[PDB]
C-alpha cells in the first residue's frame, strides 16, 4: 500500500563523550503502524542495527554497543522518532539512518528508510 | 606546520565553496606549505548555528556567517538584517565599518570567541515559488521554507505567507515534493542548488540583503604567528575581493539564464512589503531597549 | 499529489504485473509519494482496445500495447506484427525507432493521444496444442485460439489451421476442456499462465515478435510537472532494462522446464510458413497503398 | 481499400415529437475496423457530436442533448449504421453526418464523412 | 475503380512526397475510392529518368519531373534550367506558359506520352560545403555533388569546382564521409534530407530554379473518363497551390533556422556567376541551332 | 576531415573480455562508418601499462585506451576513493559515484587538465585472491608474499590484510605464481580464467575487495577532430559494446566458481568482516590527505 | 597534504661549452606521483619546455633545442630532480624553472613551480 517516507535530522560534530539527539520525521502512511528503526553505515561496513520502538513504545531493541549510551523514542502525535546519543566515542562515527517497518526484523532490511545524517565523533 | 579546520553550509560548486577552496590554495602558497586548509561543505558538521558554536568551543576553527547572523550572540545584530533595512552591500558593509559594527565585533571576539577577518556580498535574497507572485497579495496561503532565523521568519509572516523553517539541506526535495510552494534566496544559491527547476517563478523581492563574514577562532587566531596572521588576513583579503565580484555578476547576467530556463520572473511592487515590515521596526527597538532601525538605516 | 491508474490484461505474478508493481514502487519512492500508480490488472477495464480507447479519451492513464497493435488506430503500423516479419526484438526495435517508427508515433501522439514513452521485450509467440505439431501439414484442421488481431488470425489460417478468436481470460478453461485444441503466446505467458497445464505440446514456430510499449494518455502527461515528466521516464526506462532481460533469460530456460513437465516440444520446418505469408505480405502493401513490408524486413 | 465511403439515408420532413431513423452505408476499408459516429451541424455553426458506437456495439456514446431520445446501433454484417431518432423537437432540425473513424475522438474531427442527410422538424 | 502509380525520388517527410499524399488522398475521396494513387517514394523505382522512360513506356502512371528536365528529351528545353537565366519560379512559369513552352509540352506529349498536367515551384537551388564559400573564387578544388543533369553540372565546372555526378540517395554519405566537399540544391530538400546535419557552410547562390512538373502517361491518361481526368486536373492544380506556398514559406523560414544549427550562411556576390555562364549561353545557342537563352531571359 | 584511423592501447591480451569487446568496437566502428573510422588494436601492453598510456594519450601520442575511473586518482587524487578497498559495493554503485556531481567533476578535470573524455565505462569484475595456500580467513594473510599490481589501493588492502605486498606488471605475472616468486595475486573471475592463473594457484578466496570498472577514453584532442556524426557512431558504438561487456562478466562471474572447482581448484569464503576491519584508519587518513571529506560521502551513495 | 613545494639551485656564471647541474628539492605531497619538469624563461616571453621525467625515470622528454646536450634526472630517496646542462652557448641564458605535475602536459602549464634560478652563459 501506501509507502512511508523519512527524513532524518540531527547530524552535527560533538566531541568525545558528548551527547546527540538525532531526530526523523515521518510522512506517508500511518506512522503508529510501523516498527522506528536507526541503523548506521561506516564507509566499508555494513548497516549496523542501532535500536529499534515498538507502534506504543513498551518494547524497545537496542545493539550491544550502544546498550546504556543510546536511548530511542517516539512520538505518535508529531510522527516522530528520536534516538539520544550519550558518552559518544570516535566509533560511534557513521551515517545514522531512519528506517520503517511493520515488525522488528534482523533476517532481513526493513522496509523504508531515511537519506542519512552524518555523526562525527572527534577524538 | 598548521591546518585549519573550515565549515559551511554551503555545498561544492557554490560561489561560497569555490573562495573557501580558492583560500585553502592560496593559504598553502602563500606559507609554502605550512597553513594548510581543510573543508567541510554541505552543513556536514552542521548548521552556521551548530559551526559558529562550535568556534566558540575552540572545535571548529573558521566558519561562515552573515553580520545579521551574530544577533544569536549579540541581539542587536540582528538589526542589519531586517527586512529591507540594508539597502545594498555597501550600506551594509558601512553599518559593519561603524562605530556600531565595531562594537559587536568587539563583543563577538571577547564574549563568543569570534573574530571577523572580512566580510563579503553573497547576495540580495529573492523569492521562488509554484505559484505565480505578482502582488504581495499572492504570498497569503503560500507555504514558504525559510531558514531558522527569525528576520526570515518575519519576511514571510508579514508578507502574509505560511512560514516553514527548514533547514537548507531539505530544500531542493521539500521543493520538489510541494510539502513546499516556494522559497526565499539569493539568485546565485537557486542556481547552484538548482532551485529554479523545481520552482516556476521568480519574484524580484529584494527583501535581505546577505553579507558572509569570515570567522576564525580566537583561540586558534591567538596561536598563530603574526606572519601566519597577515597571511590569512590578506588571503581572506584576496578571496572577499573576487568572491563580491563573482556575486555582483552572477546577479546580473542570471535573471536571463532563468527566463532561458522558462522560469518566469515577476517585479511585485515592494512598497507594501516595506510598508508590511515597518511594525517589526518598533517591536526591534523596544526589545533592544535602545533604538538602532533607524541610525542603520541612515548610515 | 497525483495518483495515475494503469490497466492491463495481464495478471498477478506475470512479467508483465511485475513490471508494473516495480514501477509502482520506483515511482512511489522516486518522487517521495507524489506519485502514485493504481494497477487494475486482469483485464477488469477490458482488453487492450479497450483500455486504449480510455486513454484517447483521458478515462485511463497507463497501459501496454504492442506497437504493431497501432495498427488498430494507424494502419501502416500493423506491419510490423506481420507474422515473421520483424526478425528478433533488436530488428523491432530498430522499427520502432526508425524514421517510419517515430511518425507512427507522432500519429498516435497527436491523433489518439497516445505518448509510447518505451517499449519492452515481451517474447516471441510459440504454438502450444493438444495434438503434436510437427509439420505445417499438422496445423490442417487444428482448432486454433487467437487473441482478437488480425496478425495472430492471419498466421493460424494461413498455417491451415481453424482460427477461433477468444479472449485471454477464457483460454486456460477452452483448452482444459479441449474446445480449443492449440494456442500461441510467448513462453513466459505460457508459465506464469499455466497453459502447460492443459497443453501436452510445444511448437517452437517463432511467428510474432511482441514488444510492449508503456502508453501514458497525453491529456494525463501534459499536466504532469517537468520533474514528474523525468521520474516516470527514468523509471519507466529502468524497469523497462530489467523487464526486457527478465523475458530473455525465461526464453532460453522455459524450453528446460516444459520438456521437465513432459511436455513434448516439436520445431517445424519454418520454411513453408514464411512462404505461405508472402501474398499476405503483398495484400498488405497493397492495401496501405505504399510498400512497406520490404523496408521495414531490411532494417 | 484504405479509405471508408459514406452514404446516409432518411432524411426526412417530420413534426415535433415524432420517430425517425437515420441509416448509414458503409464502403471500403472493413466496417469492423471502425468507431461509427454521428454528428449534426445547423448553418453557421459547429458541427455537434450525436453518437457514436464502438467497433463490435458494446461502448456506446451520447450527447447529453439526446440522451434518451437517440439510439444508435450498427450491423457488422450489412456494414451499416443507424441513429433511431425519437421525440424530435425543432431544435433537433439540422443536417445529420455519418462519420467513421478508428477511435472514438473527441479532441479531433472524424476522419470520414459521408455528406449526410437533411432532417426537417416542423413545430 | 483504377489504381494509379506514382513514383517519386523524393522521400517521406518531404514537400514533394506530402503533396503526393495529399493528392492520393483528394483522389480517393473526390472519386469516393474511384481513384486510388499508389506512391512509389524514395527512388525505388529508379531515378526521374528511369520514370520518365517508364510513363513514356506504359509501365508507371505518374511521376514529377522539373520543365528542365525535359531537356533529356526534347534538347531546346534544357534552355531553361540553365543556370541564372530563370531568376525566379514566376519568370519560369511564364517560360512555359509562352508559345515557346507550348512546343515543347506538345512534343511532350506526342513524342514521348507526357502530358504536363501542371508544375509547381520546388525552390532555388543554393550550395552547401564543408569549406565557407564567400566568392565564386572560393570554389575552385571544391569536390560540388551535382545531379544526373548537365545544367547543374555546367553551373560546377564554370564556377571552377571539381562535378562529382552521383545519385540523390548517395548524398548524406558523400557529405559525412567527405567523399565530397558540397552538394547543391533547395533548401527545404537541404533540411528534408539533413544534409545541414553534414555541411558547415551554406552559399546562397540562387543559380538555378526548380520547377516540377506533374506528369501523366497519356496512355493511362486516355483510359480515364472525363469526370476522372477533371477531378484529377482540379486535385493537382490545387495541391500544387500549396505545394506551392510551402515552398515559399519554407524557403523563407529556413535560413534562420540552419543559423540556428551553427551553419555558417555566405551570400556570396552573384554577378561573378552570371560572367561565368556568358560562354554557355553562347555555346547553348550554336548548338541547339536556333538563339533562344535571350528570348526566354526576356518573357 | 577524411579516413580516420584510432589508436588504442591495452594491457589486456588477445582472449580477454577487454580485448574481445574492443575487437567488437573495432569491428562496430568502421562498419557503421562505411570504412571512414577504423580501430587499431595494442593490447598486452606492448605500449606500456595503463599508466603509459593514458600519458599517451595526453601527449597525444595514442587515441584510446582502458582505466579505471579510481585509476585517475594517479592525476586527480580525490578520485582514487572509488577505488578504496570495499568502499564501492558493486558495480551499480561504481556507476553511481561514476556519474554524481563529484564523478562530473573529475570527469571534468580529466578533460580540461589531462586531455581525456570518458565515453562510458563498464563492469570489469570484483577481484578476488588466489593464492598457492589456503586463506580461510584475514589471519591466513600474514606472510603471503601477495602480487599486486603498481596501484596504491590494491597495495593498501594486501598490507592491511597483513600479507606482505609485492608490486609488479601484468605481464610478469602468470610465470612468477608459477615459479612461487609470489605467494598469491588478486584478480577478477573472467582475468583469472583468461590469464590462466589458476592454472599455477591452488587456492581462491571469495574476498570481493575492490569492485572494477573500466572507463573507455579517448584522447580529447583526437576527439575534437572528428565531425559530430563520428562522435555519434563512436559515442553509439561504445555503449553498444558496453552494455554486452558489462553483461558478459556478470554471466562470467557467476559461473567461473563451478568451472574453478571442476580444475581442482580449492575456493574460501573467509569471513570479510575482519578485512573491513581495517581499512578504516585507512579511509580516514584518506579524507585526511585530501584537504576534505569523500569517503564516507562516496559509500552511502 | 597535497600540495608541493620547489627550489631550485646552481644556477651560475659560466662559459659557452661549459658543463652546469642544476638541482631542485621538492617537499610536500609525495614525490613520486610527480613527473618532473625543467623550464626556462627569457624576459617578455613565455616559458620554453627543457626537459620531463616520468614518476620512475624510465620516461625522459627533451627540447630539440637541448637534446643530445642536456640530460635529465630524478633521486625518489632524496626527493630531488636534477638538469646536467652540457655545451652551454649563450642562447641558454635564462631563468629555469623547476616544475612538477602529476602528468607531463603540454596544452597547459605545470601545476608547482619553483622560485627560478639563473643561468648566465658567457660567450
Ligand atoms: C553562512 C550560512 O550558512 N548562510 C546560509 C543562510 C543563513 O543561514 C540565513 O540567511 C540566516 O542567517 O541561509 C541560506 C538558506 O538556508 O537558505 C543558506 C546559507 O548557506
Ligand atoms: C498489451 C496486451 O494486452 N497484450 C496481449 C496480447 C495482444 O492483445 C495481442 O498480441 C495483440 O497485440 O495478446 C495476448 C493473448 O491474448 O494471447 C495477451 C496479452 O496480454
Ligand atoms: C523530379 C526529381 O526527381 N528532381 C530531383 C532533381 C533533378 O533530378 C535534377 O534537378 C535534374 O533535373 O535533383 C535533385 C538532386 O538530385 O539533388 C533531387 C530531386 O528529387
Ligand atoms: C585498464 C588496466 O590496465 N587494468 C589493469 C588493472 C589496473 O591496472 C589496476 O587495477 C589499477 O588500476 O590491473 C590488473 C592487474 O594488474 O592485475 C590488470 C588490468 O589490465
Amino acid at each position: 500500500g501506501s509507502q512511508v517516507q523519512l527524513v532524518e535530522s540531527g547530524g552535527r560534530l560533538v566531541q568525545t563523550g558528548g551527547s546527540l539527539r538525532l531526530s526523523c520525521a515521518a510522512s506517508g502512511d500511518t506512522f503508529s503502524n510501523y516498527v522506528m528503526g536507526w541503523f548506521r553505515q561506516a564507509p566499508g561496513k555494513e548497516r549496523e542495527f542501532v535500536a529499534a520502538i515498538s507502534w506504543t513504545g513498551a518494547n524497545s531493541y537496542y545493539a550491544d554497543s550502544v546498550a546504556g549510551r543510546f536511548t530511542i523514542s517516539r512520538d505518535n502525535a508529531k510522527n516522530t522518532v528520536a534516538l539520544q546519543m550519550n558518552s559518544l566515542k570516535p566509533e560511534d562515527t557513521a551515517i545514522y539512518y531512519c528506517a520503517a517497518d511493520h515488525f522488528h526484523v534482523t533476517h532481513r532490511k526493513y522496509d523504508y528508510w531515511g537519506q542519512g545524517t552524518q555523526v562525527t565523533v572527534s577524538s | 606546520a598548521t591546518t585549519l579546520k573550515m565549515g559551511m553550509q554551503a555545498s561544492v560548486g557554490s560561489v561560497e565553496y569555490n573562495s573557501a577552496k580558492m583560500l585553502a590554495d592560496t593559504l598553502e602558497e602563500m606559507s609554502q606549505g605550512e597553513i594548510k586548509l581543510a573543508l567541510y561543505p554541505s552543513a556536514q558538521l552542521g548548521d552556521d548555528r551548530a559551526m559558529l558554536q562550535q568556534l566558540t568551543l575552540g572545535d571548529l576553527d573558521i566558519t561562515y556567517a552573515e553580520f545579521g547572523r551574530m544577533g544569536l550572540a549579540i541581539p542587536r545584530a540582528e538589526a542589519v538584517m531586517l527586512p529591507y533595512v540594508a539597502k545594498d552591500f555597501d550600506h551594509l558593509r558601512r553599518m559593519f565599518e561603524s562605530d556600531f559594527g565595531q562594537g559587536v565585533r568587539d563583543e563577538m571576539l571577547q564574549k563568543f570567541n569570534w573574530r571577523a577577518l572580512d566580510t563579503w556580498y553573497n547576495g540580495t535574497r529573492e523569492t521562488t515559488s509554484n505559484r505565480p507572485l505578482n502582488s504581495i497579495e499572492d504570498f497569503k496561503g503560500l507555504k514558504l521554507r525559510v531558514p531558522n532565523a527569525k528576520q526570515n521568519l518575519n519576511y514571510a509572516k508579514l508578507s502574509g505567507a505560511s512560514p516553514t523553517p527548514m533547514s537548507f539541506s531539505e530544500v531542493y526535495l521539500a521543493l520538489q515534493t510541494n510539502a513546499v510552494d516556494g522559497q526565499e534566496n539569493p539568485l546565485p544559491t537557486i542556481k547552484t542548488m538548482k532551485f529554479y527547476e523545481v520552482q516556476k517563478n521568480l519574484a524580484m523581492t529584494h527583501h535581505i540583503v546577505n553579507d558572509q563574514m569570515v570567522i576564525i577562532s580566537e583561540s586558534t587566531w591567538q596561536k598563530l604567528s603574526d606572519t601566519d596572521k597577515d597571511i590569512i588576513q590578506k588571503a581572506v583579503q584576496k578571496v572577499g575581493d573576487a568572491h563580491t565580484q563573482t556575486v555582483k555578476t552572477q546577479e546580473a547576467e542570471l535573471v536571463s539564464f532563468f527566463k532561458s530556463e522558462g522560469i518566469n520572473v515577476t517585479y511585485p511592487d515592494l512598497e507594501p512589503f516595506r510598508e508590511a515590515m515597518q511594525p517589526l521596526y518598533k517591536e526591534f527597538d523596544s526589545n533592544i531597549g535602545q533604538p538602532i532601525v533607524s541610525k542603520l538605516a541612515a548610515m
